[PDB]
């Protein structure tokens, strides 16, 4: 059918060849000459080859709505009535002024544009609205974005827990401002890479590396083309935690007991838990800190209908503490 | 800095075409179509060439056996015509009675090369860019593709027509090809030589030059012999129209065209090319933006066609005042005044018939009145003659306004002429001159401008050239940069260099880019002289 799928120009040069389907000016709407008027010689429009330019470009909405001012930023521009070739988009895209580079692979013919934004350290202005100059920035045929890219630089100052095992494993909440910019993140804690989670305006949350000798740390946040660094706040690698008793040395197939555990460095530790394996099945239970040294734990329930510990008593087939990355207390 | 080149290694070239999308930029030889790249570097040869043939033969050997002796014989390039919509190339030759060939796009692949029939075969003549004509295309499934072509004949009036309106197929396979739009036992979609001017002069024969659609219609520019001007050969140049909608060929016009010089006459086409003038020539030659213009070049007189003179003078057409010309003279033929006046085709002159209508530039034609000619010859507006070395072909193109205007000569250089007539001088100036083929390798016809317009191909004999239409970075000062002229050259103040407004980083602020010579750097010190004695004296600085 003579599009009930492209109310929009680009879209039906950008159709097959074959269909002969094209777009007919005077009505606002796409059918092939059969079914369009010529009261012009030149009223009904097809893609010669894809020569042919397509009128009122319009952006609906652009994907990050901020980025760094370094730039590198990959801009994700959706709009309806865009060019039909790539080489005609190129060097049309800008971000007010500053001049962005658009992408081959990751751009789809007049519907999406992906674009990398060049350095905007020199521009004055802190936001501007986005301009697409299909061929010619001619009048009729350039479009600007309905809300404007802002441009930030990100800043953070807090780390929410400040210490850490040297096996890693710890989640890790940078606090600052601006931290959602950008499309690209990656945090490096003494040059080695966190496992990166989620990104907010006010906070990044990502799961410590392995640190290679315990103190202190530098932790290195880079947005696409932006470095940003703190010296005032580091992040110090702590020794290993080690369980040394737990007290009692016993618990009932339901557990829920209270177990007086004591060992080294538990406060590096801001979660850690009980596991238990009882037959094929794995189960885990909560822990309090006190003191480094001192936990109140309580035991993780076995429950299990296949087998019930006998009178006598029986050892499960493993038991240790989840701690972080430190796997030997597993 | 070097031109970019690509050299002729065993053979001389005939035509060049630039790929819109692509740049690929293909190339016609004797024996050779070539692909090549933006920067000229060779991407795909093809062989098309020395055949084995003879010229008298008709249908050529492959079909029928031929009494007369073959021999190995060259297959020159007479046209090449790219059609895009159906993804290749028309790469039409001599030497098998003028057999087309279809190569596809992309990689030069024979796609189909027809040869049984006889509208597969275009004329027996060998010589090189006699020939022209135009694709035109309509989408799949309706009325479709379409190629007008001219081409001389040699005297074979019944094998061959000189103009023709034939069938372009999807496929290259399809025996349809080259076939006319429309045939009739009657009227068909072509003209003819007839047998009895060949009669009464001898070798008459029409060389199609150059050739362009318009609008709606198909332009050509010819050359045609002494028929009021048995004795000697003697041209006349003249300009040609068809309607694209027109299956009989009754909109068939033709007038002589030329220009004077101060009590000079130049009558013999070398090249033209259709373009637009921009706002600059536009405005003061009173113009509407689409309005369309034809610079062309002329030699002088009506001798030699086959070795022209040195002098040689590049004219002016705009089209609405061919138009005018053309409406002007058809409703005049529908008053019934005087005769068609057509010598070549109609040897008994026929009377112009009188009827109400309304004459329109819409107008395709009607059955009677019929193909008519020309009587005042239309005269154009001259811009630059040379004298010592002869023009020999013509490009142009809008730049921010100004004209700019590209023209070979027999040397092998090319003039880079801003046109001012309409523009505030006293006439149109030669603003640089550049070389290609210093050796005196003529430049040939097909001379076009890339896709991004930042370069312009030129041709010779034996190599092409990339000749950059701006090279504003030859010039060293301010004060020689914009003393240049030529449009695209500004100083970019900051970098001290001569380049265009899209070069110039920053450009667009205040006082960073000079365009007029006023705006140049103007410097001067306080202390300008200051004694090898005297050591860190204060100076003050005025800029
Ligand atoms: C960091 O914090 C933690 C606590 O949060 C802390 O660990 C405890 O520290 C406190 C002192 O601050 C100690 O408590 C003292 O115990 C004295 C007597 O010890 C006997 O009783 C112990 C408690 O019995 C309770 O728990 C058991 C088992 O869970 C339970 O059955 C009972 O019902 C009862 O609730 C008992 O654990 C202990 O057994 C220990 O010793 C044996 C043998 O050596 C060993 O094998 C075991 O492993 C076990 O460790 C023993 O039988 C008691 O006198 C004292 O009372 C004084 O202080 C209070 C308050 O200040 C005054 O009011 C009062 O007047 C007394 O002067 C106090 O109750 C406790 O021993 C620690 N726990 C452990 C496991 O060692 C760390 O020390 C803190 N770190 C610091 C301070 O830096
Ligand atoms: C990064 O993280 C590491 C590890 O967490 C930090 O190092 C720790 O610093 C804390 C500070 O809170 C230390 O606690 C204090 O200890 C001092 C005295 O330290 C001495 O005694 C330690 C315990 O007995 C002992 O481990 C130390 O020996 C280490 O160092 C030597 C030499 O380098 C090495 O060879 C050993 O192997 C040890 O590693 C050392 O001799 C003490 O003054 C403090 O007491 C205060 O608090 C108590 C209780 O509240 C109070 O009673 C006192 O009055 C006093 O106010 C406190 O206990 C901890 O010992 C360190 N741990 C380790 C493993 O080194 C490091 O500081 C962090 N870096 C940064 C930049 O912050
Ligand atoms: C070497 O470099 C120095 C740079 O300092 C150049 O010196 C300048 O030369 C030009 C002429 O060559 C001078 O312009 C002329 O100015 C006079 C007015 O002069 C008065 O005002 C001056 C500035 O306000 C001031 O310096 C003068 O005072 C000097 O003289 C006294 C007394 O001798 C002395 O004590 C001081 O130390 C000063 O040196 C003075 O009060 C003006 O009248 C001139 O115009 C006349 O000429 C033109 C052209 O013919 C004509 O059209 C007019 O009608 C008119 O008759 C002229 O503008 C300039 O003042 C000098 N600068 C300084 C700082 O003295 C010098 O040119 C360089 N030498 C060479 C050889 O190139
Ligand atoms: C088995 O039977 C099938 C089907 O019956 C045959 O297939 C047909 O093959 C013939 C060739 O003989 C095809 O005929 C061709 O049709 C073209 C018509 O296209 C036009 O149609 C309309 C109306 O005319 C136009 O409006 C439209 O714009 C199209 O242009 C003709 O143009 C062809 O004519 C050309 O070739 C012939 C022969 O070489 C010349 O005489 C002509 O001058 C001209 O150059 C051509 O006639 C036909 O399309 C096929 N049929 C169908 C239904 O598609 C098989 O031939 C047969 N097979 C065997 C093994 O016996
Ligand atoms: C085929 O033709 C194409 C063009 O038609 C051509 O490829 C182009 O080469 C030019 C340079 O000749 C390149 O332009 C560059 O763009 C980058 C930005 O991505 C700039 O960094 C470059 O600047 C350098 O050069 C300047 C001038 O010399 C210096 O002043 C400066 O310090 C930099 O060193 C430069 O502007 C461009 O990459 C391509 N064009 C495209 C569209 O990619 C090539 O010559 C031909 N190739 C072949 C194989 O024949």
């Amino acid at each position: 059918k003579c599009p009930a799928l492209r109310q929009s120009c680009g879209l039906c040069l950008k159709a097959d060849p074959r269909f002969e389907c094209g777009w007919c000016v005077a009505e606002r709407r796409c059918s092939l000459r059969h079914h369009c008027p010529a009261d012009s010689p030149a009223s009904w429009m097809h893609a010669h080859h894809g020569s042919s330019r397509c009128t009122d470009p319009k952006i609906l909405k652009l994907s990050p709505e901020t980025g760094p001012r370094q730039g590198g930023t990959r801009l994700t521009i959706t709009g309806e009535n865009l060019g039909l070739r790539f080489e005609d988009v190129r060097l049309g895209v800008h971000v007010g002024k500053v001049l962005c580079s658009p992408v081959e692979s990751e751009y789809i013919s007049a519907e999406q544009i992906v674009c990398e934004i060049g350095d905007a350290s020199t521009l004055r202005a802190h936001d501007a609205l986005v301009e697409v100059c299909v061929r010619d920035c001619s009048l009729h045929y350039r479009a600007l974005s309905p809300k404007r890219f802002t441009f930030v630089t990100p800043t953070f100052y807090r780390v929410s827990p400040s210490r850490g095992p040297l096996s890693g494993g710890t989640w890790i909440g940078i606090e600052g401002s601006h931290l959602n910019a950008g499309s690209d993140v990656a945090v490096s804690i003494g040059g080695r890479p966190c496992s990166f989670s989620w990104r907010n305006s006010r906070e990044i949350r990502c799961l410590t590396p392995p640190g290679h000798t315990p103190g202190s740390a530098p932790i290195v946040i880079n947005i696409n083309r932006a470095q940003l660094s703190n010296p005032e706040v580091k992040y110090n690698y702590t020794e290993d935690p080690t369980i040394l008793r737990i007290d009692p040395e016993w618990s009932i197939n339901s557990g829920g007991t209270l177990l007086t555990v004591t060992g080294t460095n538990l406060a590096t530790v801001r979660e850690p838990r009980i596991r238990a394996k009882y037959g094929g099945i794995e189960r885990e239970n909560s822990c309090m800190v006190y003191n480094d040294t001192t936990m109140v734990c309580r035991a993780p329930s076995i429950d299990n209908p296949k087998r019930s510990p006998p009178e006598l008593g029986e050892r499960p087939d493993e038991i240790g503490f989840i701690m972080d990355n430190v796997r030997t207390l597993l | 800095p070097a031109f970019r080149t690509f050299v002729a290694s065993d053979w001389g070239l005939t035509h060049l075409v630039v790929h819109e999308q692509t740049g690929e930029v293909y190339v016609g030889a004797v024996n050779r179509i070539y692909k090549l790249s933006g920067n000229l570097t060779l991407l795909r040869a093809h062989v098309t060439g020395p055949v084995e043939d003879n010229e008298k033969c008709y249908p050529p050997p492959s079909v029928q056996s031929c009494p007369h002796g073959l021999g190995s014989t060259d297959n020159v390039n007479k046209l090449l015509l790219l059609d895009y919509a159906a993804n290749r190339l028309l790469a039409c030759g001599s030497a098998s009675q003028g057999i087309c060939q279809f190569l596809r796009l992309d990689d030069l692949f024979k796609l189909g090369e027809p040869h049984h029939r006889k509208e597969h075969y275009l004329s027996s003549v060998r010589e090189a860019g006699s020939m022209a004509g135009v694709l035109i295309a309509g989408p799949p499934g309706q009325g479709q593709a379409k190629l007008f072509v001219g081409t001389p004949i040699d005297g074979k009036s019944e094998y061959f027509p000189t103009l023709s309106s034939r069938r372009l197929m999807a496929n290259e396979e399809d025996a349809d090809m080259f076939g006319f739009v429309y045939q009739d036992e009657f009227v068909s979609s072509q003209l003819k030589i007839p047998s009895d001017t060949l009669s009464k002069f001898p070798a008459f024969d029409i060389y199609y030059v150059y050739s362009f659609r318009s609008e709606q219609f198909v332009y050509y520019l010819t050359l045609q012999l002494d028929t009021q001007l048995a004795g000697e050969h003697f041209f006349t140049s003249k300009i040609v129209r068809l309607c694209v909608n027109d299956p009989k060929f009754y909109s068939y016009v033709e007038f002589p065209i030329g220009c004077e010089q101060a009590g000079v006459e130049y009558r013999l086409v070398q090249d033209a090319y259709l373009s637009r003038p921009g706002q600059a020539l536009a405005k003061q030659l009173g113009l509407a933006e689409d309005e369309e213009v034809l610079f062309t070049v002329f030699a002088q007189g009506q001798k030699n066609r086959v070795k022209p003179p040195k002098e040689s003078a590049l004219c002016l057409f705009t089209l609405r005042a061919i138009k005018e010309k053309i409406k002007e003279r058809i409703q005049s033929c529908y008053r019934g005044e005087g005769k068609l006046s057509l010598p070549w085709l109609l040897n008994k002159e026929l009377g112009c018939i009188n009827s109400p209508l309304q004459i329109d530039d819409d107008f395709c034609g009607q059955d009677f009145n019929q193909p008519l000619g020309g009587t005042v010859t239309i005269e154009g507006t001259p811009l630059f003659v040379d004298k010592e070395d002869g023009l020999t072909a013509v490009a142009a193109y809008d730049y921010q306004g100004r004209t700019v205007v590209f023209a070979g000569t027999r040397s092998g250089r090319i003039r880079k002429i801003l046109v001012d007539l309409a523009n505030p001088s006293g006439r149109p100036a030669l603003a640089y001159e550049s070389v290609v083929a210093q050796e005196g390798n003529p430049i040939l016809r097909d001379l076009v401008l890339s896709p991004n317009r930042q370069y312009l191909y030129a041709m010779t004999e034996k190599q092409v050239t990339q000749v950059p239409v701006e090279s504003c970075v030859q010039y060293t000062s301010c004060e020689l940069c914009l003393g240049s002229r030529d449009p695209h050259c500004g100083w970019c103040v900051l970098h001290s260099i001569c380049s265009r407004q899209d070069a110039c980083e920053r450009a667009e602020e205040p006082q960073r880019f000079a365009s007029d010579l006023l705006q140049c750097v103007q410097l001067t010190v306080q202390p300008r002289n200051v004694s090898v004695t005297m050591s860190q004296v204060p100076l003050v600085l005025q800029a």
